[PDB]
């Protein structure tokens, strides 16, 4: 199915 | 049993030698951890941006005196505004100063000015695992296994020092001139004696206990290794959706599906890493990392030979000379402006 194919950013809080 | 006499005794002796190594590694780490401005900005020519995130960027730079090339991480002090953003930056510098392992990037200098924090590391010219993986689609299982073994050894080392890594993904794994891995980006790493509580990491790689706001431990890294091995062998991660909220729902469900080309040995390993129940997750049981290292999918892995970098790599990146950037993607280039006034000085005294 559909999902993120480019670079993925981390999240520092939440 | 599965092993004969000769094999079982060889394995036990190997495991005791690991304990001896980690005891010495901890002594060396603690000396540097208890005893942490080694350059300045105009000592370097800035060449090219190699990657960019929300608080800064990494650039290829050249040292003016020596001509050596390095990767320089630049963090905008004002953009490092949120509480956990600040503490995490101090974690990153202190941990990088103190660790030593063949698959961990080596810090060379750190310093700060009125506007920015800087960390200058070894330049790894073969590019991110991420762009090789997206270009080829997926890695065959022996290829994925060669990289996975380096992550297993690196996490065994970090966890023995009570360090959790917390941001494993192909974007953070660079390929060196011999085809081995270099883990970079310790922005989320932390020394944790038991549990910790910060909600941080990258959505596709978050363990369920992080998403559920539970206090968690080093077992989140072993879950993330399951996500990484799945993505390397499939070409996409196991919990895949357009929006983070949908990703989180899939992660907490407990319901992984595998490509029909995955070997049964691979699926068995992944079911035990991508295990919601912490009393059952590999890496988190009484036999620790040995449940992973002794799994059937790693039966052909010579753990000492990987550590000693004796194994022929599956892929050697092409390199044209010092400072070649051909294995990295292009990014918008922005001027590095340093204010005439100090920003956020008290917040970064320790850096
Ligand atoms: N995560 C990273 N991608 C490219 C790069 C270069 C240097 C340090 C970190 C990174």
């Amino acid at each position: 199915a559909a999902g993120r194919t480019g670079r993925r950013q981390a999240i520092h809080d939440i | 049993g599965h092993m004969g006499n000769a094999a079982a005794a060889k394995k036990g002796s190997e495991q005791e030698s690991v304990k001896e190594f980690l005891a010495k590694a901890k002594e060396e780490f603690l000396k540097k951890w208890e005893s942490p401005n080694t350059a300045q900005l105009d000592h370097f020519d800035r060449i090219k941006t190699l990657g960019t995130g929300s608080f800064g960027r990494v650039m290829l730079v050249k040292h003016k005196e020596t001509g050596n090339h390095y990767a320089m991480k630049i963090l905008d002090k004002q953009k490092v505004v949120k509480l956990k953003q600040i503490e995490h930056t101090l974690n990153e510098k202190r941990i990088l100063q103190a660790v030593n392992f063949p698959f961990l990037v080596k810090l060379e200098f750190s310093f700060k000015d009125n506007s920015n924090l800087y960390m200058v590391m070894e330049y790894v010219p073969g590019g991110e695992m991420f762009s090789h993986l997206r270009r080829i689609g997926r890695f065959s299982e022996p290829h994925a296994r060669f990289y996975a073994a380096q992550i297993v050894l690196t996490f065994e080392y970090l966890h023995s020092l009570d360090l959790i890594y917390r941001d494993l993904k192909p974007e953070n794994l660079l390929i060196d001139q011999q085809g081995y891995i270099q883990v970079t980006d310790f922005g989320f790493a932390k020394r944790v004696k038991g549990r910790t509580w910060t909600l941080c990491g990258t959505p596709e790689y978050l363990a369920p206990e992080i998403i559920l706001s539970k206090g968690y431990n080093k077992a989140v890294d072993w879950w993330a290794l399951g996500v990484l091995i799945y993505e390397m062998a499939a070409g996409y991660p196991p919990f895949f959706a357009d929006q983070p909220i949908q990703i989180y729902e899939k992660i907490v469900s407990g319901k992984v599906r595998f490509p029909s080309h995955f070997s049964s040995d691979l699926k068995d390993l992944l079911r035990n890493l991508l295990q919601v129940d912490l009393t059952k997750r590999f890496g988190n049981l009484k036999n620790g990392v040995n449940d992973i290292k002794n799994h059937k999918w790693f039966a052909t892995t010579d753990w000492i030979a990987i550590y000693q970098r004796k194994v022929e790599a599956p892929f050697i990146p092409k390199f044209k000379g010092p400072g070649d950037t051909s294995n990295f993607d292009d990014y918008e280039e922005e001027e590095i402006r340093v204010s005439i006034n100090e920003k956020c000085g008290k917040e970064f005294t320790e850096f």
